[PDB]
C-alpha cells in the first residue's frame, strides 16, 4: 500500500500531495517538512530508497520537480520506481511534453490523473490507454 | 472572482513568503464572501483556488461545506472538484465528512460512470469507518456489475472497507466468485489485490483460496508467453504490476501448504529464469520472485538458483539493486542460515559503502546474521563500525550490540567487556531503556561481580558525562561495594581503592548540572545502600543525605528525607531493608 | 569565458583593462572561482587610475590567501604607492597590504609601515595604526622585532584624536592577544 | 529550470 | 570586530561581500540560513547565531540580510550600532537599498565597505563627508575626515542661510484590555534641516526643567526630559556642565536631539471597543473613539487598525464621521477618519460572518492601534525659545520652527 | 600599443635605467620585489616597459610576463664573475619554452666607467649566444652615470619594430 505521494521542488516547495492515511494537518505539514528536507538533502547518486518509520520512501527525480512515494514493509521499491514511471507517462499523454509548469497551472488536472491511477494507494488502472481515455472522456462529458 | 491560473500566476509572483501570506489572505477572503452569498456559478473556481490555498498550506475549513455543495450539485465538473475538494480537506477526524454518506450513495446509482467512478474513487481513497458500514453493499452491488471501469474502483472500495472496518469481509464473499475470470488486466490487478487482502487479513479462507492457484499459475502462464502487446507493456515485458501482484498474493498462499508450492513451483522457476534482468522492471519482478520462493517451501534445488539470483543482485553495481539484495536478505534469515552466511563479506564490504540506506541495511543484515560461531568475527567489524560512523547509526547500532551479545554470548567475561566497550564508546547514544537490561544480565552474571564493578568504577573515573554509563555504574557500585572494597577497616598498604573517592565521585555526579536528575536519584540510592556495606568511614554517608534532603527535586528530596530519617532514628534497622536481592528472569 | 577575458586583461589600452578587471570583479562578486585570473589582473596595479586600483587591491585583499606562494609580485608597487603624494592612495595601500594574510612577504612591507606610521597626514597615520594590529595578527614576533609597539604606544599621545582611537583600539586588541607579559 | 520536460529525452 | 560584513538575500546567497580579519573562513556563509531556519523553527531565534567558533550577528532590512560575523568575544553593540549605520549609509548613497541596487552599484559598494571599517573597526561613517572623495560618477581625503569637526565640511556656502527645525512627537501608548493605562511615554525628536555658511556654532534654547531650577526661573511652563540623547555634534560635556546645547550643525538633513519624557495627561485618543463574538455565526465591534486634545487642534489622518478574525467573511460598516474598509491582508479593519477635532467623539459598527466550522488553530490578540497626525500641536509643552547662530563672518540666519505630534507605539488591548 | 621586457639579476642597475629612460636622472632605488610598468614617449612610438625583479624567491614568475610581448631587454651586470654561471642558467632556461619565439632580444651589459670594467666581445662569445637562433643580438657599451645604450637600444627597437622605412 502507498500511504502518500508527494511532488515538490528543488526549493522545497509543494506541487501536489496525495495522502490515504489519516493523520492530523500539523503533523502532515511536519512530516511533509522533514520527508522533503530529508530528499533534498541527499545527492544524484544516492540510491532513490530512504527507510523513514518501517516505511521505505521510493523517489525519483525527473526534473526540478521531484517525485515521492512511501510504501509498506511488503511492497517492491523498484515497482513503485515503475510507479513513478507510470504516473509521469500519464502525464506525458495527458498533457503532452509535460513540464513543471503544467503542473503548477494545473494541479487539479495532475490529482484527477492520480486518482484515475491510484485510488487508496493501490493501482486500479494498470495500462495507459485506458486511465488516459478514461479522463478524456470525463473532460469532454463536462 | 478570478480564475485559477490567475491566482497561480498572482501566487508565482510574490516575492516573499510574509506577501504571498497577504495575497493568500486576501484571496480567501473574497472567496469567503462569494461562499457567503451563496453563489452557484463561480463555487467551482472557488473551491479549486481554495484547494491551491491549501495546498500551499493555508487555512481551508471553510471550504468543507462548499465542498459537500458541489457534490450534491448536478454538474460534472462542479462534482469533481466538490469530490477532489472531499479527498484533500475532509478526513476521517473532520466530522463534517459523514454529511456526505447520502451524497456518495446517491452518486454510486448515477447513470453516469464517471460520476459513479468519482465517488467510488472518493471513497476508496478516504472512507473513513463510519462510511464503510452503510456503503459496503453499494461497492458490492458494484461489484458484480460487467463495467470494468466500475468493477476495479468497486474492488478497491472493497479492498478499503475491509481495510477500514474488518468485520464487513465475509459479505464480500460471493462478490469474488469467478472474478479471477475476467480478461482486462486492471479488473484482473485490483482482484488479486482483493484477494491478497483478505488472505493477509484472515486465515479461514486460505485454503479456500488455495484453489484458484492454478488459475493465478495459468494467467502467470499467459502473462508471461505474451510476447508483446502494445497495451499494459513497459521496457519489454507485459503487465509488470499484475505480475509482481501475482507473484505477492502466491506468496502469501502455500507459505505453510505444500501442494500449491507444486502448484507453484514449476511458473516459480520459469519466471525466475525467462525473464529479463536488464532493466528495473525485470529486476523488480526478479525481487517479488525472489520473495515468493524464499517465503513459500519451494523446492531446495531452486533455492539454489534463489541464492544465484541474490548473489548477481549483490554484485550489482545499482545501488537500488544492492539495496533490493540487502533486503530481500534480510527478508530470508530465518530460512537457509547456511546459505546467507557465504555473503557475509560483501555484506561487510557495503557496511562501508557512503549510502545511508545501503549501510542501514547491511547493518540490519549483520545484525539479523549475528549466530554463536564466530560471533567475536562480526563482533570485532560491529564496533569498528560502531567506532566509525556518523552518529545517527550509534544508536541502532549500540542496541544491535546488546541484543547480539545478549542472544549469542558465549561467556560472560567476553559479555562484560563488550558491554563495557560499548557502553563507554557509544555512551549518550544509548538508549535508556535498555538500562534495565543491563542491569538485568549483570546481576544474573552472578559468579563475576567486583571485575565488571570495578571496570564500571574506572570507566567512571575517567568521565562520567554518559548517562546510561554512569546509571549502570551507580547502581552496581551501590550494590556490590562490599567487594569493591575488601579488607579495609583501617588504614594499611597504599592500594588504588581506598573508600574515599569512590564516594567522592558519587558526590560529583550528584552535584553536577551534567545529569538528567534520575542518575542522582541512582547516585543518592547508592550512596545509602553503601551505607550498610562500607565499615570504615562513618558520618560521611550520614551528612551527604542530610544536605540533600532540601533539593529542588522532589524525589531526591523524599530519598534523602527519608534516609535522614532512617539514620537520626532507625540507624540500627537499614541491614534489614538494604540487603541484597535474590536475581530475577 | 576564462582564456577571453585573459587576452583582453592582457592588452595595452586603459578603459577596456577597466571593464576586465570591472567583470572579474563582478564574477567574484556573483560568486565563482576566478583565481586563476590572478596575475593578469595583478600586473595592472600601478596605474594612475585609482577606481582601477581599488579593485585590484579588492582582488588582492580576497584571492592571495588562496595563492600565497604566487603573490609575492605586488610588493615593490605596494611600497611604491606607499609613497606618493596621493595620502588616499598611500592610506590605501597601507590598508590593503595589512590585509595581505601570507607571512613571507609581510618582511618586506614593514618599512613602508614605518615609513607611514610618520608621516605629517593623520589619515594615512590612523591607517597606519590598524595596519600595526594587522601585522601583529599576523607576525606578532615580527612586530616585537621591528618595534611598531613602540610608535603605537607613541601614537596615543599625539595629537588629531581619531589617530590616537585607532592607536588605542590596536594597542587593545595588541593587548588582548598579547600573553599579558610587558 | 521548471518550462523543461519530465521525461528524460 | 566583525570578521566579514556580508549582504545577503532572502535565500542567503551572498550579494557582496567584504573581508576584514580573516579569522573566520570565508565560506562559512552557507551555514548562515539552515542555522536561521532552525532557529525560527524552535522559537529560539536570536540576533546572534553561533555556528560552533564563529558568531553570525545579523541583522534584517526590508529585503536584504546584513550579516556580521566573529571569533572572538566581539563587541555586539558596536557590530549591530555598525550595521545599521551603515544601511543608513547605503540608503543615503543609494535611493533604498535592495537586492538589485547592490548589483548595478557593487564598485561603490565595495569601495565603501573598504572605507567604513578597518579590520573589525568603524572609520568614517559619515555619508556627507563621505561623498567628497569617493563618488559613483578620486581626490585627497578631506580634513573632516580626521577633524575634530568630523560632520561638518569647510568651504559650504550658501545664498540664503536657513535652518528648519523639527520638533516631532511621538506618542507611546499601551493601556490594558480592562481599559487602565499602564503605559504612556512621549519620545520625541528634533529633526534640523540645515542651510548655514562656513562653520557656524548654534545653541539650542530649551524650556528644560533641570535648567530652569538651575537658572531660576523655574515657575513657567517647563518640560522635565526624562533622558537625552543628542548627536555626534552636540557638546556633551557643557551639556552636562550648564544644560547647554552647542553644537557645529553637519550640512543638510540630521536628527540633533531624540528625548524622552512620561507624561501623566490622559490618551489623545482614545478608543473603546467592545466585541460582541458569537461562537460559529458572526462577530460584532462597537468602536467608540474621542478625541481628547483641545478643540482648535485637528488630528488628521488617524487610522485605528482593529483586528479581525482571519476567517471572518462579508463585512457590514456603520460609521458616523470617516470611512471604515476591511484589510484581510492584515486580517484587520482600519478606521480612516480624515480630520479628527478635539473633544469629538466618534462612532463605528462592524459586523462580520464567522464560518460554522472552527479553526484549527487559535488566532491571537493584537491590539488596537492608531495612526494620528497632530500638527501645530505639541503634547509635553516643549518649545525652542531661540537658535543663536554665531558664524565668524557674521549674517542673519533664520530659524524656522514646527511642532508635529504624531503617534508611536500608540496600542490599545482587547478582550 | 607595444609591449617589451626587461628582466636581469640583482644589483643590476636595472631599475635606475628605467628611470633614467622616464626622466632623465637617477632615484635611490630598493631591490624590487614585484614589477615596474612605466611608459616613455619617443620618436612618435609608444614604449612600454615591464621591468621584473630578480631575486633568488622570485625567479620562476616570470612565466606570465612571457604573454603578449614581442620585445626582450636583458640586463647583466659586468662585476660578479660567479654569478654569470647562473645568468647562463638563467638565460638556456628561459629560452627553452615553445611560447616566446617572435621576439627581439637585447642584451645591456652596464657599468663600463670603473677601472674594473672591460669591453663587450669576451662576455659575449663566454655568454655564446650564437649558439641559440632565429634572433637579433649584438652587445654595445653601456654605462649607468652617463646614460649610454640606452637611447641606440630604443632605436633598435625601433628598426626592428617594422619592416618598412
Ligand atoms: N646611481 C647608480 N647606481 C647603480 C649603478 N649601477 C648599479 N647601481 C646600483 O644598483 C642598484 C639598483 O639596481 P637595479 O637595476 O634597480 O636592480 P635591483 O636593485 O637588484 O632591483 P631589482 O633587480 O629590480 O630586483 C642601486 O641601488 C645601486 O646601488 C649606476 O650606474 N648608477
Ligand atoms: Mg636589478
Amino acid at each position: 500500500m502507498i500511504h502518500f505521494i508527494l511532488l515538490f521542488s528543488r526549493q522545497g516547495k509543494l506541487r501536489l500531495q496525495k495522502w490515504y492515511i489519516t493523520l492530523p494537518d500539523k503533523e502532515r505539514k511536519k512530516i511533509t517538512r522533514e520527508i522533503v528536507q530529508i530528499i533534498l538533502s541527499r545527492g544524484h547518486r544516492t540510491s532513490s530508497f530512504v527507510d523513514w518509520k518501517e516505511l521505505k520512501l521510493v523517489y525519483k527525480r525527473y526534473a526540478s520537480l521531484y517525485f515521492c512515494c512511501a510504501i509498506e514493509n511488503q511492497d517492491n521499491e523498484l515497482l513503485t520506481l515503475e510507479i513513478v514511471h507510470r504516473y509521469v507517462e500519464l502525464l506525458d499523454k495527458y498533457f503532452g511534453n509535460v513540464c513543471e509548469l503544467d503542473i503548477i497551472f494545473n494541479f487539479e488536472k495532475a490529482y484527477f490523473i492520480l486518482d484515475e491511477f491510484i485510488i487508496g494507494g493501490e493501482i486500479q488502472e494498470t495500462s495507459k490507454k485506458i486511465a488516459v481515455k478514461a479522463i478524456e472522456d470525463s473532460d469532454m462529458l463536462q | 472572482p478570478i480564475r485559477l491560473r490567475e491566482l497561480i500566476r498572482t501566487i508565482r509572483t510574490a516575492r516573499t513568503q510574509a506577501e504571498e501570506r497577504e495575497m493568500i489572505q486576501k484571496e480567501c477572503a473574497a472567496i469567503r464572501s462569494s461562499f457567503r452569498e451563496e453563489d452557484n456559478t463561480y463555487r467551482c473556481r472557488n473551491v479549486a483556488k481554495l484547494l491551491y490555498m491549501h495546498m500551499l498550506g493555508y487555512p481551508a475549513h471553510f471550504g468543507q461545506l462548499e465542498c459537500l455543495k458541489l457534490i450534491a450539485s448536478q454538474k460534472f465538473t462542479d462534482k469533481r472538484i466538490g469530490y477532489l475538494g472531499a479527498m484533500l480537506l475532509l478526513d476521517e477526524r473532520q466530522d463534517v465528512h459523514l454529511l456526505m454518506t447520502n451524497c456518495i450513495k446517491n452518486d454510486l446509482n448515477h447513470s453516469t460512470q464517471f460520476v459513479q467512478g468519482l465517488a467510488l474513487c472518493t471513497l476508496g481513497c478516504m472512507g473513513s469507518s463510519e462510511m464503510c458500514r452503510d456503503l459496503a453493499g453499494e461497492v458490492e452491488k458494484l461489484l458484480k456489475t460487467s463495467n470494468s471501469y466500475l468493477r476495479k474502483k468497486a474492488a478497491l472500495c472493497a479492498v478499503h472497507v475491509i481495510r477500514k472496518v474488518p468485520e464487513l469481509m465475509e459479505m464480500f464473499l460471493p462478490a469474488t466468485k469467478n472474478l479471477l475470470n475476467e480478461k482486462n488486466h486492471g479488473v484482473l490487478h485490483t482482484s488479486v489485490v482483493l484477494l491478497t487482502e483478505m488472505c493477509e487479513r484472515s486465515p479461514d479462507m486460505l485454503a479456500h483460496f488455495r484453489k484458484l492457484v492454478p488459475q493465478l499459475v495459468r494467467i502467470l502462464k499467459n502473462l508471461i508467453m505474451s510476447g508483446y502487446s502494445p497495451e499494459h507493456d513497459v521496457s519489454g515485458i507485459s503487465d509488470p504490476f499484475l505480475q509482481v501482484r501475482i507473484l505477492r498474493l502466491l506468496r502469501i498462499l502455500g507459505r505453510n501448504d505444500d501442494d500449491s508450492s507444486e502448484a507453484m513451483n514449476d511458473i516459480l522457476a520459469q519466471v525466475a529464469t525467462n525473464t529479463e534482468t536488464s532493466k528495473n522492471v525485470g529486476n523488480a519482478i526478479l525481487y517479488e520472485t525472489v520473495l515468493t520462493i524464499m517465503d513459500i517451501k519451494s523446492e531446495s534445488g531452486l533455492r539454489v538458483l534463489a541464492i544465484n539470483i541474490l548473489g548477481r543482485f549483490l554484485l550489482n553495481n545499482d545501488k537500488n539493486i544492492r539495496y533490493v539484495a540487502l533486503t530481500s536478505l534480510l527478508k530470508t534469515v530465518q530460512t537457509d542460515h547456511n546459505a546467507v552466511q557465504r555473503h557475509r563479506s560483501t555484506i561487510v564490504d557495503c557496511l562501508k559503502d557512503l549510502d545511508v540506506s545501503i549501510k542501514r541495511r547491511a547493518m540490519e543484515l549483520s545484525f539479523a546474521l549475528v549466530n554463536g560461531n564466530n560471533i567475536r568475527g562480526m563482533m570485532k567489524e560491529l564496533l569498528y563500525f560502531l567506532d566509525s560512523c556518523e552518529p545517527e547509526f550509534k544508536a541502532d547500532c549500540a542496541s544491535g550490540i546488546f541484543l547480539a551479545a545478549e542472544k549469542y554470548a558465549p561467556s560472560k567475561r567476553w559479555h562484560i567487556d563488550t558491554i563495557m566497550r560499548v557502553l563507554t564508546t557509544a555512551g549518550s547514544y544509548v538508549r535508556d531503556d535498555a538500562v534495565p537490561n543491563l542491569i538485568q544480565l549483570i546481576t544474573n552474571s552472578v559468579e563475576m561481580h567486583a571485575y565488571t564493578v570495578q571496570r564500571l568504577y574506572k570507566a567512571i573515573l575517567g568521565d562520567y558525562s554518559q548517562q546510561p554509563l554512569v546509571q549502570v555504574a551507580a547502581w552496581c557500585i551501590g550494590e556490590y561495594g562490599d567487594l569493591l572494597v575488601s579488607g579495609q577497616c583501617e588504614e594499611e598498604e597504599p592500594i588504588q581503592v581506598t573508600e574515599d573517592e569512590v564516594l567522592d565521585i558519587l558526590e560529583s555526579v550528584l552535584i553536577s548540572n551534567m545529569s538528567t536528575s534520575v542518575t542522582r536519584g541512582y547516585a543518592l540510592t547508592a550512596i545509602m545502600k553503601l551505607s550498610t556495606r562500607f565499615t570504615c568511614t562513618v558520618n560521611r554517608i550520614k551528612k551527604v543525605v542530610s544536605i540533600y534532603g532540601s533539593s529542588i527535586d522532589v524525589e531526591l528530596q523524599q530519598r534523602a528525607v527519608e534516609y535522614n530519617a532512617l539514620f537520626k532514628k532507625y540507624d540500627h534497622m537499614r541491614s534489614a531493608l538494604l540487603e541484597r536481592m535474590p536475581v530475577m528472569e | 569565458e576564462i582564456f577571453e577575458l585573459k587576452a583582453e586583461l592582457n592588452s595595452d589600452k586603459k578603459e577596456k583593462k577597466k571593464e576586465a578587471v570591472k567583470k572579474v570583479i563582478a564574477s567574484m562578486t556573483v560568486g565563482k572561482d576566478v583565481s586563476a585570473l590572478f596575475p593578469d589582473v595583478v600586473n595592472c596595479m600601478q596605474t594612475d587610475n585609482l577606481e582601477l586600483k581599488k579593485l585590484v587591491y579588492l582582488y588582492l585583499m580576497n584571492y592571495a590567501k588562496s595563492q600565497p606562494d604566487m603573490a609575492i609580485m605586488a610588493v615593490n608597487t605596494f611600497v611604491k604607492d606607499c609613497e606618493d603624494p596621493n595620502p588616499l592612495i598611500r592610506a590605501l595601500a597601507v590598508r590593503t597590504m595589512g590585509c595581505i594574510r601570507v607571512d613571507k612577504i609581510t618582511e618586506y612591507l614593514c618599512e613602508p609601515l614605518r615609513k607611514c606610521l610618520k608621516d605629517e597626514d593623520p589619515y594615512v597615520r590612523k591607517t597606519a595604526a590598524v595596519c600595526v594590529a594587522k601585522l601583529h595578527d599576523i607576525n606578532a614576533q615580527l612586530v616585537e622585532d621591528q618595534g611598531f609597539l613602540d610608535t603605537l604606544k607613541d601614537l596615543i599621545s599625539d595629537s588629531n584624536p581619531m589617530v590616537v582611537a585607532n592607536a588605542v583600539a590596536a594597542l587593545s586588541e595588541i593587548a588582548e592577544s598579547h600573553p599579558s607579559s610587558n | 529550470q521548471e518550462p523543461e520536460l519530465l521525461i528524460s529525452g | 570586530s566583525a570578521s566579514a560584513v556580508y549582504v545577503l538575500d532572502l535565500k542567503g546567497k551572498v550579494l557582496i561581500c567584504r573581508n576584514y580579519r580573516g579569522d573566520v573562513d570565508m565560506s562559512e556563509v552557507e551555514h548562515f540560513m539552515p542555522i536561521l531556519m532552525e532557529k525560527e523553527e524552535e522559537g529560539m531565534l536570536s540576533p546572534i547565531l553561533a555556528h560552533g567558533g564563529v558568531r553570525f550577528m545579523w541583522i534584517k532590512h526590508n529585503n536584504l540580510y546584513l550579516v556580521a560575523t566573529s571569533k572572538k568575544n566581539a563587541c555586539v553593540s558596536l557590530v549591530f550600532s555598525f550595521l545599521y549605520k551603515v544601511v543608513q549609509v547605503f540608503s543615503e548613497y543609494f535611493k533604498e537599498l535592495e537586492e538589485e541596487s547592490i548589483r548595478d552599484n557593487f564598485v561603490i559598494i565595495y569601495e565603501l565597505l573598504d572605507e567604513l571599517m578597518d579590520f573589525g573597526y568603524p572609520q568614517t561613517t559619515d555619508s556627507k563627508i563621505l561623498q567628497e572623495y569617493i563618488t559613483q560618477e578620486a581626490p585627497r581625503p578631506p580634513a573632516t575626515v580626521t577633524n575634530a569637526v568630523s560632520w561638518r565640511s569647510e568651504g559650504i556656502k550658501y545664498r540664503k542661510n536657513e535652518v528648519f527645525l523639527d520638533v516631532i512627537e511621538a506618542v507611546n501608548l499601551l493601556v490594558s484590555a480592562n481599559g487602565n493605562v499602564l503605559r504612556s511615554e512621549i519620545v520625541g525628536s528634533i529633526k534640523m534641516r540645515v542651510f548655514l555658511s562656513g562653520m557656524p556654532e548654534l545653541r539650542l534654547g530649551l524650556n528644560d526643567k533641570v535648567l530652569f531650577d538651575n537658572t531660576g526661573r523655574g515657575k513657567s511652563k517647563s518640560v522635565e526630559l526624562e533622558d537625552v540623547k543628542f548627536h555626534q555634534c552636540v557638546r556633551l560635556s557643557r551639556f552636562e556642565n550648564d544644560r547647554t546645547i552647542s553644537f557645529i550643525p553637519p550640512d543638510g538633513e540630521f536628527e540633533l536631539m531624540s528625548y524622552r519624557l512620561n507624561t501623566h495627561v490622559k490618551p489623545l485618543i482614545w478608543i473603546e471597543s467592545v466585541i460582541e463574538k458569537h461562537s460559529h455565526s458572526r462577530i460584532e465591534y462597537m468602536v467608540k473613539a474621542k478625541s481628547q486634545f483641545k478643540r482648535r487642534s485637528t488630528a488628521n489622518n488617524v487610522e485605528i487598525h482593529i483586528p479581525v478574525p482571519n476567517d471572518a467573511d462579508s463585512p457590514k460598516f456603520k460609521t458616523t464621521v470617516g470611512s471604515v474598509k476591511w484589510v484581510p491582508e492584515n486580517s484587520e479593519i482600519v478606521w480612516s477618519v480624515k480630520s479628527f477635532p478635539g473633544g469629538k467623539e466618534y462612532l463605528m459598527r462592524a459586523h462580520f460572518g464567522l464560518p460554522s466550522v472552527e479553526a484549527e488553530d487559535k488566532e491571537g490578540k493584537p491590539p488596537i492601534s492608531v495612526k494620528f497626525e497632530i500638527p501645530y500641536f505639541t503634547t509635553s509643552g516643549i518649545q525652542v525659545r531661540y537658535l543663536k547662530i554665531i558664524e565668524k563672518s557674521g549674517y542673519q540666519a533664520l530659524p524656522w520652527v514646527r511642532y508635529i505630534t504624531q503617534n508611536g507605539d500608540y496600542q490599545l488591548r482587547t478582550q | 600599443e607595444m609591449r617589451i621586457l626587461m628582466v636581469g639579476l640583482d644589483a643590476a642597475g636595472k631599475t635606475t635605467i628605467l628611470y633614467k629612460l622616464k626622466l632623465g636622472e637617477i632615484v635611490t632605488t630598493i631591490p624590487t620585489i614585484g614589477f615596474n610598468v612605466e611608459t616613455v614617449e619617443y620618436k612618435n612610438i609608444s614604449f612600454t616597459v615591464w621591468d621584473v625583479g630578480g631575486l633568488d624567491k622570485i625567479r620562476p614568475l616570470w612565466r606570465h610576463y612571457f604573454q603578449n610581448t614581442q620585445g626582450l631587454i636583458f640586463v647583466v651586470d659586468s662585476n660578479d664573475r660567479e654569478r654569470v654561471n647562473e645568468a647562463r642558467e638563467e638565460l638556456m632556461r628561459m629560452l627553452a619554452e615553445d611560447e616566446l619565439r617572435d621576439a627581439v632580444l637585447l642584451v645591456f651589459a652596464n657599468k663600463q666607467d670603473l677601472p674594473n670594467a672591460m669591453n663587450a666581445a669576451e662576455i659575449t662569445d663566454k655568454l655564446g649566444l650564437h649558439s641559440l637562433r632565429h634572433r637579433n643580438w649584438y652587445i654595445q657599451a653601456t654605462c649607468a652615470t652617463s646614460g649610454d645604450g640606452l637611447y641606440e637600444g630604443l632605436d633598435w627597437l625601433s628598426n626592428q619594430l617594422r619592416n618598412q622605412k
